[PDB]
Order: C-alpha cells, then structure tokens, then sequence
C-alpha cells in the first residue's frame, strides 16, 4: 500500500491544480489533456457504495491498475462498473494469491508479475 | 456590513480570480498559434513583394493606374477590430486614432467613407452614424480569404470607376508580447524599395511570357492586395 | 535529374519535394519543363498539376487559377485555391476541417462570453453592494 | 432517497432529472448572452426537456374549482415514474410543449397532444 | 386593476434579471435590448410627486397605455411629462367615462374600446 | 428643499447634481476591478462631470487664511446656481478639471483655467 499510494496521491494533486480547465474547453497541449483525463479517471475510481468494504488485495489490484493505466482505454462514464467486474474475475480465478496478499502484504517482486499477468488476461478475454 | 456578505464577496472574488488566471493562461497559449501563422505567409508576402517587384519590372512602357494619386478625395478607411470586448484599450485607442485622423480630411473637408470588419467596429459606427457600404462579422480566429474577399472586391470595383481617390487602411501592429500600436497606413499606391535583387544580376535576354504579361500582373496585383489585407487582418487577430 | 519544388499558399505551405520533371497543364497545353529548361512564368487554370519523380508517386494537386514561375533554380505557384487531395472533387475532408474550425470558434466564443461576462458581472454587482 | 429503499430505477431516474435541471440552470439563455443556437441536441435538448418537466410539474387540484371540475387526481406513483422514463428516453420529443401544462397524467397528456 | 397589473408585473420581474449586464449593452441580442428598454420605461412611469394622489381611472389609463406598447416611440426621458399630459387631457375631455370608471371600477369591452379611442385621439393632435 | 419654498430651477439643479454624484459612486466598483476603457462613453462623461463637480464645491475661507496663505472668498447664491447649471449643461467640458479647485464663482475658474 505504501509503495502504491504515491501515484494516486500525486495524480490527485496534479488534477486539483488544473481545475478551471475542466469547465473551459480542454483543448490544450497534450500533456495537460492527458493529465486531465487521468485525473478524471482517478477521481472516478474513488466512488464506492455503502456496506461494501473492499479488502487489501482488491484495493492493491485496483490501485495498481490505475497507476499502470490499464483503465485509460475504458470510457470514463463506465469506469466504476468495469472496476467491480475486474475484481470479481480476479477474486475467483486468482483466489490462491488473494489468500497471500491479504495475510502477509509482502511486495516481493513476484506478486507484481502475477498481478500484471492476471490483469492482461482479464483485459484480453473478459468483457465489461 | 453583515459578516455573511463579506464572506460571500471574498468567495466570489476568489473563484473569479481563479477563472481569470485560467483564461490568462489560455490566452497565452493562443498567442503563439497566430504568431506562427503570421510566420507562415510572412515569406509568402515577402516572396509576394519580391513577385510584385518583378511584376512592376515587367511591361516597362505600359503603366498601371495604381501607382498615381488623383486629387486627394473620397478617403476610405478599413477598420479591423475585435468582435468581443475585454481587449484592453486596443479597440478604444484604435477608434480614437481613427476619429482623430478622420478630422484631418474633415479639416480640409475630404469626404470620408469607412468599412468595418469587427463587431465593436460596427457597433461604434452605427452609434456614430453614417452609411456603411461594407460590413462583416464573425470572421474567425483563422478566417479563409474568401470570408473577406467580398469587402475588398466591392471596394476595388467601386474604385475602378474613378469615384474614389485611395484607401487608407487601419490595423494594429504587434511589436512584442506586451506592446502594440494602433497604426494607420496607405496601401493603394505602391513604390518598390531595396528590391535590387535580380537587378544587379538580371539576365541579358528579355523575359518573354507565353501568357500575356500585359494582363498577367493585373490578377497578381489583385492577388497582392488580397494577400496584404489578409496578412493585416491576421496580424490584427494575433495582436488582439 | 531531380528538381526541387517550393510552392506554397498565402495561408500556409502547400508542397515541397524532389520531383524530377513536370508537365504544367495550366497554360500552353501540357508544357514540359525539365531541369535545364529556360525559366518561364505562366498562368494556371482550375485544374490539377502534373509532376512525376523517380519514386514514381503521382503528386497531383488540384489548383483553380493562380500563376506560376518555374526554373531549374526554383518552381513556385500562387495557391489561391488548391488542396493536395489526390483527385478533383475531394474537398469533403476540407469541408469537415472547416466545420471543425467553426465548431472551435463557437466553443471559444462560448467560453469567452461565459468567463468574461457572467463571472465578472456577478462579482462586480456583488461588489456594487457596499462592503459595509 | 436512498437507492435501496426507493428502488434502483427510482433513484437513478431522480438523479438524472436533478442533473438535467441543474445543467439547464447553469446554462441559462441569459447566462450565455448569445442565447440559443449552441450545443444542438447537446444542451438544446436539455433546455427543451427542462421546459417539459417544468410544465409537467403542474398538477390540477380539486380545491381550485376555477377551470377544474373537482379533478382530485391522485396519480399512481408508477405512472409518474414511467412518464418520466419516457421523457428521459426522448420518445416525447415530438409532443408539443404546451400540451405538458395542466396535465393530470401521462395518458392524459397523450390525449391532450393527440387531439391537437 | 387586477386585470391590468400583470403585464407591468412580469416586465418589471424580467428587468430585474438582466440588470447585471447593463454596463455592457453592445454584447447582447435584440431581444434583451427590447426587454431592457421596456423595463426602463416601466420603471420610469412609477415616479410621482408628493401630495398628488392619482384616482383609479388615472392608474387604469396609464397602465393600459404602457401595456399596449403606446409609449414605445418616446425616449426614456419626458415620460413623466407624457404621463401628466395624457392624464390631464383625459380628465378634461372624457370626464363622463372617468366618472363611470371611478364609481364602478368595472372592466368590459365598451370600456376597453373607449379607452383605446381616447388614447389614440390624444396620441396625435396634442403636445406633451 | 422643495419646489414651492425655493422655486423650480433650484430644485431641478440640486436633484440633477445629486443624481450625477450617485451614478458615479455606483460606477466606482467596476472601474476598481476592471478598468476604464470598458465603460460606455456616456459613463466616462459622467465620471469626468462628477470629478469636476466634486472639485467645484471647494472654497477658501476668511478664517482660514493662516493655514493656507490664501485670502477668503464669498459667492452669491445666483452665481452658484448659474455655475452649476452651466456645468451640467456641458459647456464647461473642455476646461481642465485642475482649474476647479479652491476658486469661488464660475468666472474665477475661467481665469484660473487660462492661467494654467
């Protein structure tokens, strides 16, 4: 969690900086437009309904997907539902790993390879 | 004097300041875009002036009427200004200079006609009065020349009958990002200067044209005038 | 023998390339100009240009009217109306770009009106109410 | 107005109506000095839907005996929900706006539109 | 009075909204121009001197003249002079009607026709 | 101050003066935030007239020679009325606003304006 929260924090700060450009037409140098898109999607990621506590493992998976930008392609208006779908697939297909991430919290480099491979598989095969 | 009144005022001023700063950044970004566009046709008009220099070089015996002045009369002023407000004093300064120079001819009693391109220009000229023979609006940040061909075309058609004496063009000059000057110039008569290129090393054989060079310059001349007016209006847009 | 070709429009550049030969169709029928031919200035017509090179790509640029000066030193064309679109009657994209520019003009006018008037009048009229 | 107590459909349709109203409020035709001819079907349709919903808010009542024969219309909750769903979906974009005023029910307004 | 007050009420209400955009007349469509003009004319008719009570007929005639667009040709000034001259003329020549309006306070097609005829007669063949 | 006690011209002059000054005081805010070029030309004229009026109300005194070293002055009422009527008419617009300070009577102002 400590190694993954920096990206979300800095993205939110950058988005908070570029505020009024949201109301105005966003046409601008790419960098600003890309920052605006990423800020919109990251603030959309924070939505969460009531009485549904997310675990550490799915939290890490979601934050890693956000930081790596696997959710850039998906339309913003459909992000949150997509989010849930991903967790579901990951929850059942890659369940043995989730017993380890939750119980230990270690970030041995391998945990990253498995998460990335699962994310690639879900993006390639399943549909939201 | 109520505390809530002051709180509301300060909140509103904070929001307004933020949006105005954002608009300043937007305007800063837009500034260069036009600077670049000017640099694009700048060589065009430059090579175009090189062309017009070659054009005047042609038909040494023949003389076009665009290079002489008839009794000074029928002054025509073309005004280019913003379609929106908040351009600082540029609009009001240009219009003040316009009216002061209008007194000049008005001093020797020279009849004054005007054409406008800006929306603030049309509002000012309607409030002042008079009759306008050409009015345009909503030209655009990068207007196609066709958007503006009608005004110059009808003006030149009117001058072709000899009714008018010459047209006194008005526009703003952009010196640096912080400094502009309301400038007034004269365009109808043309005089070459420092165009000695291709003259000290000119070919001995006479340039014979398969097309009739007697009329070849004519279209280029009108091409020259439309190119220069387009350059002026785009320069004014960039300065705005 | 390749030939350079610098020819641009009033608004912006049009084309520049290493074209070995050209056959101007604007005037004098299909007048062939080759590297070493005498310089000449002619008057175009509302028809596409003809130029060919070693690469063999057919750079066909339709132009309506305009003049041209051609010489082994330089090849120039006054592009009043002209697009690099391959064949005549290909302006649909040009029309789309014009519509996009008009849309951008509408959006920028919207932003200008909103920001310049609504907020400033709101805060000024709010400030019009005296602080104390 | 929780999603669970009122039903997901009721929650989402109420949120959509609130968003449309707020969008029209921020985009007034005086807020935009140019007035109309902007955001065609992007914010125009928003304006028309806001007008239609505003008129549909009107409800004749029994007590107001003027112009009304003791109507006492207690409209079924569903009917209102289905009428607003139809309005949101856009199937009523052809219905005249003035037909939506002083309406007892979505059927009532259908009859009022179809007579003239 | 109940029949006639509505037009002035709605005109004044609308003129309250376009108030902020008053220092900027040039940047607006013709509709707002006409609305601002009408609001100014209406707010200038509501000015009256002390110890000079008007009678029901005076108010009725003035409001009818305002609502029916009979003061669209007069500048923003001189409105008070026009009001005073019209009221004075109507008391002198159409006194029998004035009495009926004062005593009964009724509205009917005959009254509308008579008021229209009188206002049209005064509009010409008279000075302010 | 009512038309019966003082007359008509007195009342009209006072009312016009107070109106102009109130207009300028109201206008001050947008000038404070935005600037001068944006206002209408009539509002610029109101600004200049208000400044000149505010200065013309100044006057040296008999018991205040010591402070300023300038002799006292006295102005008849009709001269005040004439000066303010002329000022509001628009005939003294070209006279610089620096000539209206600490001088009594419209004429002394003409002399001071020439002196500059």
């Amino acid at each position: 969690i400590k190694k993954l929260s920096g990206g979300i924090r800095t993205a939110l700060a950058q988005y908070r900086e570029l505020a009024a450009f949201a109301q105005f037409a966003s046409d601008l140098d790419e960098a600003t437009r890309k920052q605006l898109e990423h800020g919109q999607r990251v603030t959309e990621l924070m939505k969460q309904k009531q009485y549904a506590p997310y675990s550490i493992a799915d939290q890490a998976v979601s934050v890693y997907a956000s930081n790596e930008g696997y959710m850039a392609d998906v339309e913003v208006k459909k992000i949150v539902d997509f989010d849930a779908a991903l967790i579901a697939y990951f929850r059942s297909e890659y369940a043995p790993l989730m017993k380890q991430i939750d119980e230990t919290g270690d970030y041995n480099k391998d945990i990253e390879a498995a998460i990335k491979a699962g994310i690639e598989s879900f993006k390639a095969t399943q549909t939201y | 004097a109520n505390l809530k009144e002051i709180r509301a005022k300060v909140a509103s001023i904070k929001s307004t300041q933020k949006i105005t700063r954002a608009m300043q950044m937007v305007a800063a970004s837009k500034m260069r875009r036009a600077q670049e566009r000017m640099a694009q046709g700048r060589p065009y008009a430059d090579n175009m002036r090189r062309v017009i220099a070659h054009l005047v070089q042609a038909n040494p015996e023949y003389k076009h009427r665009y290079m002489v002045d008839r009794p000074v009369k029928r002054v025509g002023y073309i005004i280019v200004s913003s379609d929106r407000g908040l351009a600082g004093g540029l609009n009001i300064n240009l219009f003040k200079k316009v009216v002061q120079h209008v007194k000049a001819q008005q001093e020797q009693s020279i009849e004054v006609q005007f054409a406008l391109i800006g929306q603030k220009a049309v509002s000012f000229f309607k409030n002042y009065g008079g009759k306008v023979l050409g009015a345009t609006t909503q030209i655009g940040d990068a207007p196609s020349l066709e958007q503006l061909t009608g005004s110059v075309q009808v003006m030149l058609d009117a001058f072709d009958k000899g009714e008018l004496d010459r047209i006194y063009l008005v526009s703003n000059g952009f010196v640096n990002a912080m400094t502009q000057k309301p400038k007034v110039e004269q365009l109808v008569p043309l005089a070459p200067a420092e165009e000695g290129d291709d003259l000290n090393r000119t070919y001995g054989w006479d340039y014979i044209y398969e097309p009739e060079a007697e009329e070849l310059l004519n279209g280029l001349l009108v091409r020259y005038i439309e190119s220069m007016v387009y350059q002026g209006v785009i320069e004014n847009v960039a300065c705005e | 023998a390749t030939m350079q070709c610098d020819v641009v429009s009033v608004k912006e550049s049009i084309y520049s390339g290493a074209v070995t030969m050209l056959i101007a169709k604007g005037a004098g029928g299909e007048l062939g100009i080759l590297p070493g031919h005498a310089p000449l200035v002619t008057l175009l017509q509302p028809g596409p240009i003809r130029v060919l090179l070693e690469n063999g790509t057919e750079e066909i640029v339709y132009v309506s009217g305009g003049v041209l000066e051609v010489q082994p030193h330089v090849v120039t064309v006054l592009a009043d109306t002209a697009i690099r679109a391959d064949n005549l009657d290909e302006a649909a994209i040009l029309e789309a770009r014009k519509n996009a520019e008009q849309l951008l003009a509408n959006q920028k006018s919207d932003l200008d009106s909103a920001a310049a008037l609504a907020a400033l009048a709101e805060t000024a009229a709010q400030l019009e109410t005296i602080r104390k | 107005l929780d999603p669970l107590v009122v039903g997901q459909e009721h929650y989402e349709i109420a949120r959509a109506v609130q968003n449309v109203l707020q969008r029209y409020k921020e985009l007034k035709d005086i807020i935009a000095i140019l007035g109309m001819d902007e955001l065609a079907e992007e914010d125009k349709l928003v304006v028309y839907r806001a007008r239609k919903i505003q008129r549909f808010f009107s409800q004749p009542f029994h007590v107001a005996e003027v112009f009304t024969g003791a109507p006492g219309k207690l409209v079924p909750l569903k009917e209102t929900i289905r009428g607003f769903k139809g309005l949101l979906a856009g199937e009523y974009d052809h219905i005249p706006e003035q037909a939506f005023y002083m309406v007892g029910g979505i059927d009532e307004v259908i009859a009022k539109a179809e007579k003239l």
